[PDB]
């Protein structure tokens, strides 16, 4: 479904965000 | 039962214990670069005549051999499976393997995982097995044995560049370490009754008229060396539970104590090399009184068993399922802690069988990363990581800097830490996660309710850890499994030991200091608790919801 | 109160989202938010079934949240700008006297200094700082440039030759002095260190980072937790809500620990405060708390400053009692601290009350500059004193003769770390007044301590090397570096920076300012100027580097609490998920309803009162972070054992006990 | 380049090649019978390997456990159990049907069943079952094979091994040996 999709694709993004800002010291 | 029951466990560890010690002080002094006592001239021709004249590595060019040798034994593996119909020691005339099979299968082998989404005696053809996954089998764990080595030099050399010949701790670490013990194994498997011959599969007929064919070939070298190396890949379908492999009780023990051997020797080495044996002590009670705990609940809860057997009919109600009648219901809860907490993966009965208690301990075993007495060489570097971690948060909470053997704990040092722990449950949930979303994934179960559901988390729990165990109702055999746990296998192994160099190479240029009042004694009953309390917290709220959906929900049903 | 309203106002007008990326936990929660008003939008208002009320709830609280972290926030953010306003407000008018017709000129214009430009010429008298940086053209004087080397001997710039060019700031002394502004208004020395200064940005702390990679960890745990349960309960049959899926990761994900980071901030803020020790936040109190070096200035930060006249030395049977009488008699009528403190001095150390009198007939003979030396004329008496060389002309030009051993004594107070004031009473030189520095005060005692700590102890002047080893001996400090410019200071002080050693700092000057500023912890007094007090985290009008050894105890005690409080939010977070858990998991296998322990009501109570007590976490551990807990010394394993055992059993037992109570006043209201 | 793939080589000979090779010839030199199978053999006519175990479905024989195996029972080529588990309908209907035919074939026995003969082993080419349940089961085969009971239990307790620890694994009777040597005497 188009949610389903959409919802993976958020989670996806937010994953790569957080590991970045893991491996900064901003 | 609780009596023929503590006396097994007992006998287990003092034994193990006792093989552990001489075994630490020889991997000492392989670790202090000291020649083994008669082998010094012989090293001297051989490293000659190979082209590895001494000359040390920093980080960088360490890691980069260990993973040019495990690339090159994939591309021979893999082109080997292929194909198998033009290389010799075929005598039933077996075909080559599809690009799938010999995909996840050349993966499964180069990363000591040993998944097998195949059946060995009518698939393999004697050449695959012998020259294609027991070379595997020694190239793996010496990989793995290399790694930890370089991660001790980093903690015990003080302000230098250099971590050891990467290709004399290779040729050391298979030649003097590996080969005689396992030969020696071997030719005890072989007097219990095991196999190892090159003949045809025989022609039998029955007492009465059914026609059995029976498969023979070399079976008692690889058992020696897969257990030994805890790759646990074995020649049959069921890997250990078969009569060739494992045909005596005492064959069974022998593969237990061969299971611990070389990780808890590791434990005392470290121990050792770093002049105090506290350390060494304090990490041996740690994992092993997880070990105890596991053991005791899986014990306990297969003895009560299925108790529908008994409205049914059945005189005795224990869980006599998917175990062998060699052994009791004890031996077999037993080596299935063993082979889950050590990362071998031979299975001796079927863990699909058990009650629902006794797949949830196994399974969360191998989901906290391997850690209990875990795989030769990636156990103790998995729970040196979890002992740096377990020194950064008791310092941050206590309020003070965190210094660990003397060295200096540094942010670079725990940002790689929290990169390595996670790298692995991150591919747990995922694929699980992906094949649970997908037809395909889910049409490969075996069994209805949420134990269905276990099944697809056991298989990829197992494949990321590199454990090589599963519940084995799954038909894992479609490309879609093979490329999934491909991927998940090669991307645990190595994403879990590069951080591990790089945390080597940064300690390498650290050096010791002396005592203050941040430096609290890792040694005794409170750095034992704080790490028993930071491996099994990070655990249960990494996986409280699978576990919870999975075999709790079909324990309570 | 009217603080918090306005820091109320400031956290609303923070809600922007440009700004809520700052911290990683927050924008999670903020996204949370963001996410759960949308679907109670869409669902109340379009094609989504469902209870509109209890997304709506969920939603309010989240976003309620969010306000209470980011009002927290400002509350530290307007604390820290209010004791800065409070600190650094202070009426400032500088002032010049431009000329015209500039050999000497009498139109003085009083042109406010900011306002000169080069080429312009300027006049300057006794007492009247320099307006700004430039050349002498005419006139010679005695310029105090203390805040250039840090030393209080009037140095003489004299019109032409290498002493022709003052520096904006300095204090004049002796006498009239006419300037060439050779400098502009934005290319001066203050410019220079401002924009040395304003170059550097102080970084976060090890124990700061820490911790944040510990909280960033956790995130990530728990969103593949939820993220990845929605498909395993998918599959068994009816999928989790996404609503009660978002509201358990914000219930889950260590939010917390922001709202308790500024709290504990702020408390060490206000225990600073009430210190006599004024901070710009906790931060500061933390690398206090973890001090590894000093850097020191002998002057205006250990010493007192303005030294004054110390210890007598007379020449060969000069009748030492002579020597004091008539330095007494000489330095009367002088007003400068230098010469009343000779006054003191020789009248405390021997009975001359009867002398001192204002009333005699005496030609008081002040300071000229040609001469070079003051003095009286009391009867048949010709009292002169001044400097070695002056005297020594006066001497040799009076047909005299001037003696060596006095010429001794004189090299032996320059060794010592003083000026030497030779005497003369008509041709024969009386001896020598040493003005040494004031006292370090139990200095030497304290460096001992700081010893006894284990922390480094450093010395930054701009003095002789000989000078600079005899004062550094004399206040024990273990090494020194002299001659260091401002460049020097920040050479010295990157370069153990590269160590990784924590540098604590403290000066007057406004040399001093960029390695003030660039120092993570460092310390400031009364005498510095807004140079000084802008540059640095810290402050103390006392100027005693004793309390440095006072304030890292008080910054042990700050990291003791925020320890505490560390694993009181740890155990809180754990303690929800396992109390949580089956609640949540109702909708696919009822054995798990069957499974949970506290029995709540029913899911979306659970999860309801599950996100309150996430917002009253953070409300009502303010109060109890703020106070702080006593602190008493004790070993690192038992510090942790004692750690341990009371947060730890407190917080592992209270989401537990708050969960049922909250759940207790859900069902007797009845908001559901 | 050059160290990467020399190592490689002389791993791989002395491994996959010398290895392998010196414990075949060590093993069939020291323990031949062994390192074979350990056959039973009648002539050229080899009734079967002392170790893997057969189907046994006449009545004067023993029976072991069913073994679940892919084509037919106790077949050699495609060993494996049935991975069923306890929450599945399926085992307990198998396990209903089996123990009405063991009640109905074993009139002069107790209406209680071993465990073991009704479920299914691990591998399916088991050939071991603890000496009660062939205890449970002789006087099905006395009174088939017009034996005594007293000679009988002699032979349950002549083919049947013990391990050295009494902990480790249980008292096992041989059924394939157990059979043969029924049918000599
Ligand atoms: C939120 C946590 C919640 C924390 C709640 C648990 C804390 C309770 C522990 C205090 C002991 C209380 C009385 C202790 C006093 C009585 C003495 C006694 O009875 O012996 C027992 C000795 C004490 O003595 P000791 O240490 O050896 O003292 C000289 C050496 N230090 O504890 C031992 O052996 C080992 C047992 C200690 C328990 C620690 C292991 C679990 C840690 C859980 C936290 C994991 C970290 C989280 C990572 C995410
Ligand atoms: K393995
Ligand atoms: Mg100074």
């Amino acid at each position: 479904s188009a949610g389903v999709i959409t919802g993976v694709l958020l989670v996806f993004l937010l994953l790569g965000y957080l590991v970045y800002a893991l491996i900064n010291a901003e | 039962m609780a009596a023929q029951g503590f006396l097994l466990i007992a006998t287990f560890l003092l034994v193990l214990m006792v093989l552990a010690r001489p075994l630490g002080s020889g991997l000492a002094r392989l670790i202090n670069d000291i020649p083994l006592p008669g082998t010094t001239g012989v090293e001297r021709v051989l490293f000659r005549a190979l082209g590895v004249s001494d000359r040390e590595m920093n980080w960088k060019q360490y890691l980069c051999a260990i993973l040019g040798l495990n690339m090159l034994g994939l591309a021979v593996l893999f082109f080997m499976l292929l194909g198998q119909h033009y290389l010799p020691l075929n005598p039933q005339q077996l075909p080559g393997l599809s690009w799938d099979l010999a995909l996840n299968t050349a993966v499964s082998f180069v990363t000591n995982t040993n998944w097998r989404s195949y059946s060995g005696e009518t698939t393999l053809s004697y050449f695959s097995q012998m020259a294609g996954l027991t070379v595997q089998n020694f190239l793996s764990a010496a990989s793995g044995i290399a790694v930890i080595f370089a991660l001790i030099r980093a903690f015990t050399r003080q302000s230098m560049s250099t971590l050891g010949n990467a290709w004399v701790d290779l040729l050391r670490i298979t030649l003097w370490v590996l080969v005689p013990v396992a030969l020696l194994i071997a030719l005890f498997f072989i007097q219990q009754g095991a196999l190892q011959n090159f003949l045809p599969y025989q022609a039998v007929n029955t007492v009465e008229g059914a026609q059995q064919l029976l498969p023979m070939g070399p079976v008692a070298s690889q058992e020696a060396i897969k257990m030994l190396g805890t790759n646990g890949g074995g020649f049959f379908n069921a890997n250990s539970s078969h009569p060739f492999e494992n045909p005596t009780a005492l064959t069974n023990f022998v593969q237990m104590l061969a299971i611990f051997l070389i990780p808890t020797a590791l434990c005392f080495a470290f121990g050792e090399v770093m002049g105090d044996r506290r350390q060494g002590r304090m990490l041996l009670w740690a994992m092993s009184v997880i070990f105890v705990i596991c053991v005791g609940v899986v014990m306990w809860a297969e003895v009560q068993g299925n108790p529908h057997l008994l409205a049914l009919g059945t005189d005795s109600s224990i869980n006599m399922e998917g175990k062998e009648s060699r052994f009791g219901v004890l031996v077999s809860s037993l080596f299935a802690v063993v082979t889950t907490a050590a990362s071998c993966g031979a299975v001796i009965a079927m863990h699909d069988s058990f009650t629902a208690l006794g797949g949830m301990v196994p399974m969360w075993l191998m989901q906290i990363g391997e850690v209990v007495f875990g795989g030769v060489g990636s156990g103790l570097y998995g729970m040196m990581l979890f002992v740096l971690l377990a020194v950064f948060i008791a310092g941050l909470m206590i309020g003070r800097t965190p210094e660990y053997l003397g060295k200096k704990i540094d942010v670079r040092e725990m940002k790689l830490t929290a990169l390595a722990i996670l790298v692995t449950p991150t591919l747990v949930l995922m694929g699980a996660a992906l094949a649970m979303m997908t037809d395909a994934g889910r049409s490969a179960m075996l069994n209805p309710g949420p134990h269905g559901f276990s099944e697809v988390l056991y298989a990829v729990s197992s494949a990321a850890n590199n454990n090589g165990s599963a519940f084995a109702g799954l038909s894992a055999n479609s490309p879609f499994w093979n490329c999934l746990l491909a991927f998940c296998m090669f991307v645990g192994r190595f994403g879990v030991i590069i951080p591990v160099m790089a945390i080597a190479g940064s300690l390498v240029s650290k050096k010791s200091q002396a005592a203050s009042s941040g430096t609290l004694p890792t040694h005794g009953p409170l750095f034992v608790g704080l790490l028993i309390g930071t491996v099994l917290l990070v655990g249960a709220l990494t996986f409280i919801p699978a576990l919870a959906l999975g075999p709790v929900a079909e324990y309570l049903s | 109160p009217t603080l918090v309203v306005q820091a109320l106002k400031e956290a609303v007008k923070k809600l922007n989202p440009q700004a809520q990326w700052r911290n990683p936990v927050m924008f999670i929660v903020w996204i949370g938010s963001l996410l759960t008003t949308c679907i109670s939008i869409a669902m109340a208002s379009g094609a989504m079934p469902g209870n509109a009320l209890f997304s709506a709830a969920i939603s309010g609280w989240l976003w309620i949240t969010v306000l209470f972290a980011n009002f927290a926030e400002a509350l530290a953010e307007g604390r820290s700008k209010a004791q800065a306003n409070s600190l650094k407000g202070v009426k400032k008018t500088a002032f010049a006297r431009k000329l015209r017709e500039p050999k000497y000129g009498a139109a003085a214009d009083k042109v406010p200094a900011d306002q000169l430009r080069k080429g312009d010429i300027v006049l300057v008298e006794a007492g009247d700082i320099i307006p700004c940086d430039g050349e002498v053209i005419e006139g010679g004087a005695s310029v105090d440039e203390s805040a250039i080397t840090g030393e209080a001997a009037p140095v003489i710039r004299e019109s032409g030759g290498d002493f022709a060019s003052v520096t904006g700031g300095t204090r004049i002394l002796s006498d009239w002095l006419v300037i060439e502004c050779s400098v502009n208004p934005g290319e001066t020395f203050l410019d220079r260190m401002i924009a040395m200064v304003e170059g550097a940005q102080r970084r976060k702390t090890p124990n700061e980072i820490a911790l944040t990679i510990l909280l960033i960890a956790l995130t990530i745990v728990f969103l593949l937790a939820t993220a990845t349960l929605w498909p395993f309960s998918a599959w068994g049959g009816n999928a989790v809500s996404v609503t009660v899926l978002v509201a358990l990761l914000v219930c889950l994900i260590p939010t917390t620990i922001g709202g308790l980071l500024s709290a504990i901030g702020v408390a060490g803020m206000s225990r600073m405060l009430g210190a006599n020790v004024i901070a710009t936040s906790g931060r500061a109190v933390e690398a206090a708390g973890d001090v590894d070096v000093l850097l020191l200035d002998k002057t205006g930060t250990i010493t007192l400053g303005n030294r004054q006249a110390s210890e007598f030395i007379p020449a060969q049977g000069v009748d030492e009692k002579t020597l004091a009488d008539a330095a007494q008699l000489a330095s009367l009528a002088d007003e400068t601290p230098e010469g009343r403190s000779i006054v003191i001095l020789a009248k405390q150390r021997f009975n001359l009350r009867e002398r001192d009198v204002q009333s005699l007939h005496a030609t008081f003979v002040p300071f000229t500059a040609q001469s070079r030396m003051s003095g009286i004329n009391i009867d048949n008496r010709m009292i002169r004193k001044g400097s070695v060389d002056a005297i020594r002309r006066h001497v040799e030009a009076n047909g005299g003769h001037f003696p060596t051993d006095v010429d001794q004594k004189v090299d032996q107070v320059a060794r010592q770390g003083a000026t030497p004031l030779v005497v003369v009473e008509g041709s024969r030189v009386l001896g020598v007044i040493a003005l040494k520095d004031i006292v370090k005060g139990g200095i030497k005692e304290r460096f001992a301590q700081l010893r006894k700590m284990g922390i480094k102890t450093v010395m930054i002047t701009g003095d002789n090397r000989l000078t600079a080893a005899a004062i550094a001996a004399e206040a024990g400090v273990d090494d020194f570096l002299a001659e260091a410019t401002p460049e020097a200071k920040l050479a010295l002080i990157r370069q153990y920076q590269a160590e990784g050693r924590l540098v604590a700092m403290t000066g007057d000057g406004t040399n001093d300012a960029p390695a003030l500023a660039q120092a993570d912890v460092a310390v400031a007094m009364n005498s510095g100027t807004q140079a000084a007090k802008e540059a640095g985290n810290m402050v103390d009008l006392d100027s005693n580097p004793t309390k440095l050894i006072e304030v890292v105890h008080i910054g042990k005690q700050m990291l003791m609490t925020r320890g505490s409080l560390t694993t009181f939010s740890i155990a809180n977070d754990v303690a929800k998920y396992f109390a949580i858990i089956p609640a949540a998991f109702a909708a696919t296998y009822p054995q798990l309803n069957a499974l949970n322990i506290m029995c709540l009501h029913s899911p979306d109570s659970a999860i309801l009162s599950a996100v309150i007590f996430n917002a009253l976490i953070i409300v009502f551990l303010i109060p109890l972070a703020l106070k702080g807990v006593s602190y008493k010394p004790l070993t690192a394993s038992a510090m942790l054992r004692r750690n341990l055992w009371i947060y730890g059993l407190g917080g592992l037992l209270v989401p537990f006990i708050g969960i049922k109570v909250i759940d207790l006043l859900l069902t007797v209201c009845g908001l559901v | 380049l050059r160290p990467a793939l020399s190592t490689f080589i002389f791993l791989l000979l002395i491994t996959g090649g010398v290895y392998p090779l010196l414990t075949t010839v060590l093993g069939q030199w020291w323990f031949p019978w062994q390192a074979n199978g350990s056959l039973i053999r009648e002539g050229d006519t080899v009734r079967g390997s002392a170790l893997i175990g057969q189907n046994f479905t006449g009545n004067g024989y023993f029976h072991g456990r069913p073994s679940a195996t892919a084509e037919m029972p106790y077949n050699p080529q495609a060993s494996g159990g049935s991975n069923l588990a306890v929450s599945n309908p399926e085992l307990d209907k198998l396990i209903a049907a089996r123990v009405a035919a063991l009640r109905a074939a074993n009139p002069d026995a107790s209406a209680s069943v071993p465990v073991e003969l009704v479920t299914a082993s691990a591998s399916g080419l088991d050939n071991n079952i603890t000496p009660q349940a062939a205890a449970w089961q002789i006087p099905r085969v006395a009174k088939a094979r017009n034996l005594s009971v007293e000679q009988l239990t002699q032979l349950i307790a002549k083919y049947s091994q013990q391990p050295l620890v009494k902990y480790i694994g249980q008292p096992v009777v041989n059924i394939v040996e157990l059979n043969l040597a029924l049918d000599k005497l």
